[PDB]
């Protein structure tokens, strides 16, 4: 039950603030949306400093953990939003635009994780 | 706030039984076209038909010399609140 409200605490978090700048800002470039592709960048940046975090101090709360990574992360990125993107831009016959969507997104998205882990392992 | 209509819808070039139409297409992921066409006095069937999102002209075929058509585009889209819809229509009068 704890563990439960730190997923509900942090997701419903995460899935408020994909919510908000996806709204917001998919619309400013509907080539590929960028509200959707910021947090998806933005959760891999996060899951990857709490993975270097972690292993540091590996007797912290589990509450703190689950809160952050299934929680918040894990409501702020979408593949199912990344999914129809692409899929609306191949019906639309805009081929170049969907690959690079899946490039810029996937590519994109484990460089943040690897970014947030080694940005915070040369922190010493 | 993104408007999913086309603007600017014209006829480019007509001959007395067909019209190449153009618009500009509207900020956002347009999937297709439809593009429909009937006579303007209410009493003959209004006909549609696709053209790709990328596309942003049409030909008009099989039309009747000397007379008024009603003509217009509207679009499916993509977008994030509303995944696939349809925009509302724009719209002109043309006489072959
Ligand atoms: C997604 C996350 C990415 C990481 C970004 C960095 C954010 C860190 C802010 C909080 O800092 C932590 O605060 C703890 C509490 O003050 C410290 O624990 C210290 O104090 C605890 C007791 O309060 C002990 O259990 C610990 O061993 C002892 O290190 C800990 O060192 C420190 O780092
Ligand atoms: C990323 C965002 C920032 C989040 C930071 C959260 C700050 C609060 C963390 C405090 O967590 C405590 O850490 C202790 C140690 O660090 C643990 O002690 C446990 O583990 C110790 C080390 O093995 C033992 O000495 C203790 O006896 C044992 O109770 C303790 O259980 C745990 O609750
Ligand atoms: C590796 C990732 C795999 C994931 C699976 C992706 C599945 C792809 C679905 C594509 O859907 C089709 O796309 C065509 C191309 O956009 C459309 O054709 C449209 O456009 C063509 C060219 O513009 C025309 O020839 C057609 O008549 C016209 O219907 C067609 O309607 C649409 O159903
Ligand atoms: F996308
Ligand atoms: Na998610």
């Amino acid at each position: 039950i704890k563990s439960l409200f730190a997923v509900i605490i942090g997701g419903s978090v995460g899935c408020t603030l994909r919510w908000l700048l996806s709204t917001k800002f998919n619309s400013l470039f509907p080539n590929l949306p960028p509200g959707t592709l910021v947090v998806n960048l933005l959760a891999g940046l996060i899951i990857g400093t709490a993975l270097a975090y972690f292993l540091r101090q590996p007797h912290l709360d589990p509450f703190w953990k689950l809160m952050i990574t299934t929680g918040l992360c894990g409501g702020l990125s979408t593949i199912s939003t990344f999914s129809v993107e692409v899929f609306a831009l191949l019906q639309a016959g805009n081929y170049i635009w969907a690959l690079t969507s899946v490039l810029v997104h996937v590519i994109g998205s484990l460089i943040m994780t690897a970014l947030g882990f080694f940005i915070i392992t040369i922190l010493f | 706030s993104v408007s999913s209509v086309p603007t600017k819808l014209e006829v480019v070039a007509a001959t007395p039984t067909s019209l190449l139409i153009s618009w500009d297409a509207p900020a956002v992921t347009v999937v297709h076209y439809v593009i429909t066409y009937g006579e303007t006095g209410g009493n003959s069937p209004v006909q549609e038909f696709t053209v790709p999102g990328s596309k942003s002209t049409a030909t008009i075929s099989g039309l009747k010399p000397g007379v008024d058509y009603t003509i217009t585009v509207y679009t499916m889209y993509y977008s994030y609140s509303d995944l696939y819809s349809y925009s509302s229509p724009i719209s002109i009068n043309y006489r072959t």
